[PDB]
């Protein structure tokens, strides 16, 4: 993506602060909550018919958990997208043919997340360069789509 | 319009905003300004580098304009009428600003209000804003 | 819901299109299938590449149910009420397939009657669509 | 764009059968009637108040050209959109800044105007293909964004 050196350096400082279980669980569970056809990917997770199922769902939190590891993989590879994210786009394309446009409302799910647990610490500034990390990702999750 | 469920949520949470309206309204214009480059381009530049005013001014009038919405959501249509001929037929915002906002919205309320924005609360002002974004852009003519 | 000038136009349009609703509701359905591939998984293989019967019997009812939108245009809500708890509570499809769907009938519609598919009836079509998909998405619960 | 040699060969034939004037000029006042938002671009163009103007306008008829006569150069370097674009990206992100929504919209019209004129030739295989082009060119022209 487009990122200065110093948008790059605080993008990396915040994710230090990142519990990826916690931060994880929250964003699945919330994708689940606010866009519930998401909900048609995750029947083997169980009950996901009440706010309190879902984000008290230990499946919920355990994949949240492998979602988060990967979009840490993304930040610290934020020139090599697409080559970091090519298996990922294999199996949501070709396998699953999930929309991409999920993969955005994920990616700013995402967001609103790091904002509630970061508070005034997530700026305006820095969530302007999480908001290109996130549609980075997006795009090179996409990228077997094209 | 929304459910009854959403209705309760909605005024409930913006009972816990109150007087902060405007100034999250504000804020919210800054994220998507920072996050959007693209939605800069209907505001001057020196509004948008070089002073604050006038931002803040239209920050106050999305918090009223909220505020308002919540006090009528049995007719949306009928309270903000006036603003889709403004942003809609007069100004030609390109809708997709209106999704930018509201998500630069939601995210200001989770900074500043991190215990009242629960997941089941997110899904109705997601909704919410929704439905106000509808309106807004009901009539580019 | 619609102007009035676009429920004139939508009412028109509907009724040059008269007894091939359920025809023109099958080919959508195949340009959409072949358009955008993430479309093809809600159904069963065979009745997208070796049969044609059940995705008749979809475009038929697509159409049926279309024509009962125009005639009733106050009120989307109470005549497409079933299929919304249909297509969002128990088959959870995506409401990106709407928008998908919606375009692959308006080039249906062109294919067809292209002389009756002008450019105000276009955007009175498209804006009568965006209300049905609208209605269809309306309860995820 | 992701096209068989067979698929290929059907969308050049189209091509050669299309009046870049006439399908541009329409093209683009569909666009202009049917997203009403789009006109903020066109001001010089004159009077866009109702379709009868927009649609007769002679402005509007010769910028359609040219954004058809640009189609054709996509259509005719399928394997090297990005390059064929980076110029027109320039102008689009960084001096109009229009939103990339806007490029798929009139892609999506310009299939209904080819489906418009070319009627039961315009199959569902052929317009299959083309939906692969025109998403191939909103995506290059939006490649300076990202
Ligand atoms: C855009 C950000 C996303 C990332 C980074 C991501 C990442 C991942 C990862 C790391 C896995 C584990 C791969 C494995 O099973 O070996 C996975 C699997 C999976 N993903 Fe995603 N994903 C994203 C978005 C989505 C969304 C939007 C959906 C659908 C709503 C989805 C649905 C699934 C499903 C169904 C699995 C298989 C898990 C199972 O079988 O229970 N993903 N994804
Ligand atoms: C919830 C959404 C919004 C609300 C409630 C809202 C409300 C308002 C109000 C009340 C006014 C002032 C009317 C007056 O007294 O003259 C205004 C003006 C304006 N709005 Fe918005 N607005 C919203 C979103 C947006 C968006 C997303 C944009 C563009 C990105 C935008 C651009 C403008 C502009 C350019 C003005 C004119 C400012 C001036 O003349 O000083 N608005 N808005
Ligand atoms: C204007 C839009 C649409 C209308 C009016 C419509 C209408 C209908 C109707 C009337 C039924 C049959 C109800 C019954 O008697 O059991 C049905 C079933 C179904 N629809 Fe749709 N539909 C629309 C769009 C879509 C879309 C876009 C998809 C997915 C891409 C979809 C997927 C399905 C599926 C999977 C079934 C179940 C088929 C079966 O059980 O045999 N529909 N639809
Ligand atoms: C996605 C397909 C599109 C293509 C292939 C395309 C192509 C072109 C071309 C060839 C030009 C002439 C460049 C020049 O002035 O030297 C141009 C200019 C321009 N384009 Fe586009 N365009 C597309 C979409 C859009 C849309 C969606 C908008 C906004 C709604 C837009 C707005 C403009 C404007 C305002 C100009 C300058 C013309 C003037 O000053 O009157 N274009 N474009």
């Amino acid at each position: 993506v487009q990122l200065s050196g110093e948008e790059k350096a605080a993008v990396l400082a915040l994710w230090d602060k990142v519990n990826e279980e916690e931060v994880g669980g929250e964003a699945l569970g919330r994708l689940l909550v606010v866009y519930p056809w998401t909900q048609r990917f995750f029947d083997s997770f169980g009950d996901l018919s009440n706010p309190g199922a879902v984000m008290g769902n230990p499946k919920v939190k355990a994949h949240g958990k492998k979602v988060l590891h990967s979009f840490g993989e993304g930040v610290h590879h934020l020139d090599n997208l697409k080559g970091t994210f090519a298996a990922l786009s294999e199996l949501h394309c070709d396998k699953l043919h999930v929309d991409p446009e999920n993969f955005r409302l994920l990616g700013n799910v995402l967001v609103v997340v790091l904002a509630r647990h970061f508070g005034k610490d997530f700026t305006p500034e820095l969530q302007a360069s999480y908001q290109k990390v996130v549609a980075g990702v997006a795009n090179a999750l996409a990228h077997k789509y094209h | 319009v929304l459910s009854a469920a959403d209705k309760t949520n909605v005024k409930a949470a913006w009972s816990k905003v109150g007087g902060h309206a405007g100034e999250y309204g504000a804020e919210a214009l800054e994220r998507m300004f920072l996050g959007f480059p693209t939605t800069k381009t209907y505001f001057p530049h020196f509004d948008l580098s070089h002073g604050s005013a006038q931002v803040k001014a239209h920050g106050k009038k999305v918090g009223d304009a909220l505020t308002l919405a919540v006090g009528h959501l049995d007719d949306l249509p009928g309270a903000l009428s006036d603003l889709s001929n403004l942003h809609a037929h007069k100004l030609r915002v390109d809708p997709v600003n209106f999704k930018l906002l509201s998500h630069c919205l939601l995210s200001t309320l989770a900074v500043h209000l991190p215990n009242d924005f629960t997941p089941a609360v997110h899904a109705s002002l997601d909704k919410f804003l929704s439905s106000v974004s509808t309106v807004l852009t009901s009539k580019y003519r």
